[PDB]
RNA sequence: UUGGAGAGUUUGAUCCUGGCUCAGGGUGAACGCUGGCGGCGUGCCUAAGACAUGCAAGUCGUGCGGGCCGGUCAGCGGCGGACGGGUGAGUAACGCGUGGGUGACCUACCCGGAAGAGGGGGACAACCCGGGGAAACUCGGGCUAAUCCCCCAUGUGGACCCGCCCCUUGGGGUGUGUCCAAAGGGCGCCCGCUUCCGGAUGGGCCCGCGUCCCAUCAGCUAGUUGGUGGGGUAAUGGCCCACCAAGGCGACGACGGGUAGCCGGUCUGAGAGGAUGGCCGGCCACAGGGGCACUGAGACACGGGCCCCACUCCUACGGGAGGCAGCAGUUAGGAAUCUUCCGCAAUGGGCGCAAGCCUGACGGAGCGACGCCGCUUGGAGGAAGAAGCCCUUCGGGGUGUAAACUCCUGAACCCGGGACGAAACCCCCGACGAGGGGACUGACGGUACCGGGGUAAUAGCGCCGGCCAACUCCGUGCCAGCAGCCGCGGUAAUACGGAGGGCGCGAGCGUUACCCGGAUUCACUGGGCGUAAAGGGCGUGUAGGCGGCCUGGGGCGUCCCAUGUGAAAGACCACGGCUCAACCGUGGGGGAGCGUGGGAUACGCUCAGGCUAGACGG
């Protein structure tokens, strides 16, 4: 099913997520449907998390299923806030 | 690395004085005020005419061996700076004077590039306050240069910050030899460089 | 040629032959060498220069220049060959690379020490 | 030294299962295409009506898809109705 | 959309089948000269309405058989026998070109 | 307007034409000499040759009955195994690219909505007993559970025939007839089950345009081309079959032969163009060589099955086992390409309510100057200038501030400290919701880094006749040898070898191979044909290419506007993180082509009406 997950970009030991809404069945590193954020774990930028907060709520009300991380990331982000 | 051998064969090579050494350039001991012609057995025969290719050669190894940077990256710096907007050769100019060690050299910190490179290397100098220990760093206008405060009790900084008192820095430059400390104000212009070189010179060599 | 001529016909590229056929697309072959000998050159040289008669891993068998003064090749050697022709010796493209599998380096060389294949001393 | 043997195990039953299933109603359908060549309409709609039954199960499972149930029915009911108005009168169901 | 392409049509010996032959125009892509290309279309004609001559508009569809993807949407204008003879000779010509 | 250099060589000398050669850049490179540190990338291009050994896909006891001592083992039953990983053999093709179509189609798991979940029956494993077999395994008798199988009922609904209506390729409604559902488990909820509609995702099929060389390959085709009926499929279709007609394709290059995975991109180039497709992302094909189907939502399935062939192994000779183009590794071939490493801590994936389990994907470490980037082998002072070596006009000149020598700093080393990457799932409250509180978890790694001590600490390679930067001595004597071209060498060689000196680069420097450039030397940009290579021996003429003046219509080419597409990465610009850089992150802009809607009509095209300067006739 679709999912909403972490794609892994950067070097080594230099690790930088994209946030982006895939077939499950694709590789992790492979071609998304579309791309909604972006995360540094590492935290070396002001703004180390940002979040598509209309398209996200847009894919999880059609059916997308996140990630244990990237549903953290969105509820940091403000997307489950009621 | 970098060219560690002797260093007035080089200016007697290139006719001028390429001051390279510190103190004994301006002294009457200095190599280009005693044998002025080129080194080796054929230095005092009468020179044939110099082609095209060795007058635009000889233009760029004298302005490469003023900074003491390897061709590698004296290339690189070169086709960077023509793809900046900008007149090529004072954007390369400027490239070049922007390094550590030359902003450094220039700054009185030290007597010679030779002697402001090991003073980088050696983790002696901090830009804005962090200590920085590579000459190839490239300094941007506002940045802070000055020496390690654990460094400021050092006979060879103490003399050269002595012998600095008197003598005034570039305009592009600001210098506080109490508060033992520099300034880059913006990047110098080709007027403000008292260097013997044609640029134009240099970027038809690598226009070869 | 007309536009028309040039729609109808084109213009035709220009293919490049290979120098070194027996090569077959690498750098370098190994081979075992038949025959040594010297070979006169033409004119207006005068000379006897050393060749090797090579036969290839590639399926080829060539003639090969010794190069440098003095060598230790004979029938059955293992030898290395390289690209490049000698222009005074007819037939000849190809040359034994010094200080390879069975052939030695130059002794007593020092000048280009890296070509002929010699340590330094 | 897989679960894949497990597999094939179990692949071969309902391979068996499927063909069993097919071969009914392949039979059925052949039945009642001859009976209404016959004419002879009461016992061949009533055999159609079987062959219907057998084709929409296991049409509830992986022996027959929908579409293919779908076809295997409108091509049954058309051939049938064709023979019986080649034929006379009609009978029950089937209509 | 649909491709809707017109032609002409210059063969009509098959039942329920017309070729039509349709005509296109396009920059050399490095002599810049423009040039013309024409190709073969099998197309549906389930009525036979269309003859020899005819210059009819066809539409891309559903496969019909092999090599038949377009149907007859619509007849454009009749009597252009010219065509056809243009078609017709350069047929012709090719039974000289053998050695 | 960011962008463009030429030289040597045909002559006694000259101009031109023209070939050859060179100076630049690049590579999955290789070979020679040399070799200190780190970061980031990258590494079988050949035999798609053959492979020892270990690992690379399992999971569920909250579906079920069991043997064994809360576990363990196997069995039945689900889901996964069609993804992920590898390779480039085949393929010149709707395979790929780009833009579209499907009233001709499928889609497990996920999400939303509607409705339902009633009753009855049964079998096969496991298991207990006999056999057969060397083994691999296999047969018979009997028992038994389920979310296993079957039947009946019910019909929110849906499937089929036949009508009817609208719509128009098989789309959507409606009427009689016929047919089709289901399963439980855990502590009132939760996880599950059945029918249908919708969404989202992922696919099948079809079409326009583009897609290499040879015409000394010119004709090809008989399921061939079309039609009718049928079979098969999720679905169109000669896909397959039976019958009827005689068609289909081709110089705009059919057919045949050779070669080749294709693209985003990459290298080169002033651009146009040329070459190329390693790594990374997308698509396709293949899994010892061929064929085939089964199961399944999905495969004709790399670590599933069957058969034939080649090969390897077991042997009681009847039979049986196997497939590294997964990760390492071996062997063969080759000029040439690595560890039988660590860990699931991160991200992703399968199963499971969860705990968790599995994951050679992946995150990391190792090896190789294979590439790029950064760094070190010291800094200052120091003789009209030691010794050695080389040259000399015998006065001297050079190596050379170079050395020695004094002062300074402190890579390696030592001691101590010490990471980020990891906050979730989990539990408590709230209502297992939203929202708050708490805890666990590090392979890399005692690594990066930080603080305090600390020694003067690798340099080599090519070249020095012209092109082309850098010259003298000795040795040899058409020999030895050098050579990219022109050419050097035959007793006074700046061209061979050595030495002193010099030039260029520098942990590298050269050489070979291949590609672009220079080559305006296939000339679209941007060449030519009297005598340099080049006008057909001459007519007539087919296809094709091109075409006079004026008026109107169309608006196909052409141009403009809006809109969709032109993925990500790469290229450009700006900002930002690693002490800089390489490398990486964020944002912005471009961009040929193609679809759609609108507009313009000068030119080309096309239709219509005129004119006589071209052409023809009297
Ligand atoms: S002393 Fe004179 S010759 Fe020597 S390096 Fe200084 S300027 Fe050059
Ligand atoms: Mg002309
Ligand atoms: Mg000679
Ligand atoms: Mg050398
Ligand atoms: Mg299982
Ligand atoms: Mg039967
Ligand atoms: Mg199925
Ligand atoms: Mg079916
Ligand atoms: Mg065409
Ligand atoms: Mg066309
Ligand atoms: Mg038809
Ligand atoms: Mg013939
Ligand atoms: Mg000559
Ligand atoms: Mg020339
Ligand atoms: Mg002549
Ligand atoms: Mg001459
Ligand atoms: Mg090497
Ligand atoms: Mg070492
Ligand atoms: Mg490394
Ligand atoms: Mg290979
Ligand atoms: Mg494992
Ligand atoms: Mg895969
Ligand atoms: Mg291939
Ligand atoms: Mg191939
Ligand atoms: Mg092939
Ligand atoms: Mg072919
Ligand atoms: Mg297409
Ligand atoms: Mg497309
Ligand atoms: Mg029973
Ligand atoms: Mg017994
Ligand atoms: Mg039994
Ligand atoms: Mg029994
Ligand atoms: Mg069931
Ligand atoms: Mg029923
Ligand atoms: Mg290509
Ligand atoms: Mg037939
Ligand atoms: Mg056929
Ligand atoms: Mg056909
Ligand atoms: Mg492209
Ligand atoms: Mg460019
Ligand atoms: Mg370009
Ligand atoms: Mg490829
Ligand atoms: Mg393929
Ligand atoms: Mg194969
Ligand atoms: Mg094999
Ligand atoms: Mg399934
Ligand atoms: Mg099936
Ligand atoms: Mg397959
Ligand atoms: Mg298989
Ligand atoms: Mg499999
Ligand atoms: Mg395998
Ligand atoms: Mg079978
Ligand atoms: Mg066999
Ligand atoms: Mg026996
Ligand atoms: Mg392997
Ligand atoms: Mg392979
Ligand atoms: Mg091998
Ligand atoms: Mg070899
Ligand atoms: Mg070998
Ligand atoms: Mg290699
Ligand atoms: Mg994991
Ligand atoms: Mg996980
Ligand atoms: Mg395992
Ligand atoms: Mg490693
Ligand atoms: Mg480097
Ligand atoms: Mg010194
Ligand atoms: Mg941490
Ligand atoms: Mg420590
Ligand atoms: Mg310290
Ligand atoms: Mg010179
Ligand atoms: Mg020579
Ligand atoms: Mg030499
Ligand atoms: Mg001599
Ligand atoms: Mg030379
Ligand atoms: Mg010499
Ligand atoms: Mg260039
Ligand atoms: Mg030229
Ligand atoms: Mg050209
Ligand atoms: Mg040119
Ligand atoms: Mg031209
Ligand atoms: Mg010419
Ligand atoms: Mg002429
Ligand atoms: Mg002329
Ligand atoms: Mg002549
Ligand atoms: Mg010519
Ligand atoms: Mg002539
Ligand atoms: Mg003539
Ligand atoms: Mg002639
Ligand atoms: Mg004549
Ligand atoms: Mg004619
Ligand atoms: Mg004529
Ligand atoms: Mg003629
Ligand atoms: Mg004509
Ligand atoms: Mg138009
Ligand atoms: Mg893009
Ligand atoms: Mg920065
Ligand atoms: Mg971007
Ligand atoms: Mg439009
Ligand atoms: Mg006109
Ligand atoms: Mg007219």
């Amino acid at each position: 099913m679709v999912k909403i997950r972490l794609a892994r970009f950067g070097s080594k030991h230099n690790p930088h997520y994209r946030i982006v809404v895939t077939d499950a069945r694709r590789k992790r590193d492979g071609k998304y449907i579309e791309k909604i954020g972006y995360y540094d774990p590492r935290k070396t930028t002001p703004d180390w998390l940002k979040v598509d907060v209309e398209r996200a709520r847009y894919w999880l009300s059609v059916g997308a299923q996140p990630t244990d991380t990237a549903r953290r990331l969105l509820r940091q982000a403000g997307v489950f806030r009621q | 690395g970098r060219y560690i051998g002797p260093v007035c064969r080089l200016c007697r090579r290139e006719g001028v004085k390429l001051y390279l050494k510190g103190e004994r350039c301006y002294s009457p001991k200095c190599a280009m005020e005693r044998r002025p012609y080129p080194p080796g057995q054929h230095g005092q025969k009468r020179a044939r005419r110099p082609s095209d290719y060795a007058v635009r050669l000889r233009e760029k190894q004298k302005l490469r061996r003023i900074y003491g940077i390897s061709e590698r990256q004296f290339r690189n710096l070169f086709e960077e700076a023509s793809k900046k907007k900008g007149v090529t050769g004072s954007v390369f100019l400027g490239l070049l004077e922007s390094r550590l060690d030359n902003v450094v050299y220039r700054l009185g910190f030290a007597v010679s590039r030779r002697q402001a490179r090991q003073l980088v290397r050696h983790g002696h100098i901090t830009v804005n306050g962090r200590r920085v220990d590579l000459p190839s760093y490239r300094v941007r206008p506002g940045d802070e240069i000055a020496v390690a405060e654990k460094s400021r009790n050092l006979e060879l900084i103490r003399q050269n910050l002595e012998a600095m008192k008197g003598r005034k820095v570039g305009p592009w430059l600001s210098l506080d030899v109490e508060g033992m400390k520099g300034k880059f104000l913006r990047l110098p212009d080709r007027e403000d460089l008292a260097l013997p070189v044609n640029e134009q010179l240099v970027i038809e060599f690598y226009s070869r | 040629p007309t536009i028309n001529q040039l729609v109808r016909k084109g213009r035709e590229k220009v293919r490049k032959k290979s120098k070194v056929p027996a090569l077959k697309g690498a750098p370098f072959r190994r081979g075992v060498c038949t025959v040594v000998r010297t070979v006169t050159p033409k004119k207006p040289n005068s000379a006897l220069r050393k060749v090797a008669k090579v036969r290839l891993t590639s399926g080829y068998e060539v003639t090969a220049y010794i190069p440098g003064e003095g060598h230790n090749l004979q029938e059955h050697s293992v030898v290395l060959i390289r690209g490049g022709r000698v222009k005074d010796l007819p037939g000849v493209r190809y040359h034994i690379v010094r200080g390879v599998y069975d052939a030695a380096g130059v002794k007593d060389r020092k000048k280009s020490r890296s070509k002929y294949g010699t340590k330094k001393p | 030294n897989l679960s894949a043997l497990k597999r094939h195990r179990q692949s071969l039953k309902r391979r068996l299962r499927n063909k069993a299933k097919k071969s009914a109603i392949k039979t059925l359908s052949k039945k009642a295409i001859q009976l209404a060549q016959e004419g002879k309409a009461e016992e061949a709609l009533k055999i159609m009506r079987k062959a219907e039954s057998l084709i929409d199960k296991a049409a509830k499972g992986s022996t027959l898809h929908k579409n293919a149930a779908a076809r295997r029915k409108s091509r049954l009911m058309r051939k049938v109705r064709q023979l019986l108005e080649a034929a006379g009168a009609p009978l029950i169901g089937g209509g | 959309p649909k491709k809707v392409l017109t032609g002409v049509v210059v063969s009509d010996k098959m039942q329920k089948t017309v070729t039509v032959l349709v005509e296109r125009q396009f920059p050399h892509p490095l002599y810049g000269k423009v040039i013309k290309r024409s190709k073969k279309y099998l197309a549906h004609d389930p009525e036979e309405k269309y003859k020899l001559g005819d210059v009819v508009e066809i539409i891309e569809s559903r496969p019909i058989s092999k090599r038949k993807r377009f149907r007859v949407l619509r007849l454009v204008e009749s009597g252009r026998m010219d065509l056809v003879e243009k078609y017709l000779i350069r047929r012709q010509n090719y039974e000289s070109l053998s050695k």
